[PDB]
């Protein structure tokens, strides 16, 4: 359904931060 | 380095999950509603 | 006129702030976590 593509990018947000902490 | 670790994951399956209940029950109330499902959470095994 | 589906905003924003502490904590696990903070949110709306 659509909600499996609008969930799946608000996941990259929240990823883009709790993975980008420890290395920049 | 033998020593520089500090970003465990898991939060990307688990945050997802949330995104699939609350559209498909589609609550009133989201704070209630995610009070219930994480706190269900600790008793789906450990 | 026009009909489709669309997610109502303020989910995003949510998770936003708990990503947040969720870092700065660094608690041992989140499931536990989650739940204090959301259902301590509630205390915030009288």
């Amino acid at each position: 359904d659509l909600i499996e593509e609008a969930a799946s990018r608000i996941v990259d947000a929240v990823i883009e931060q709790v993975k980008a902490a420890g290395a920049y | 380095h033998m020593g520089h670790i500090q970003i465990p994951p898991g939060l990307t399956e688990l945050l997802q999950g949330y995104t699939v209940e609350v559209l498909r029950q589609q609550p009133p109330d989201l704070v209630d509603f995610a009070v219930e499902y994480f706190t269900r959470l600790r008793e789906a095994r450990r």
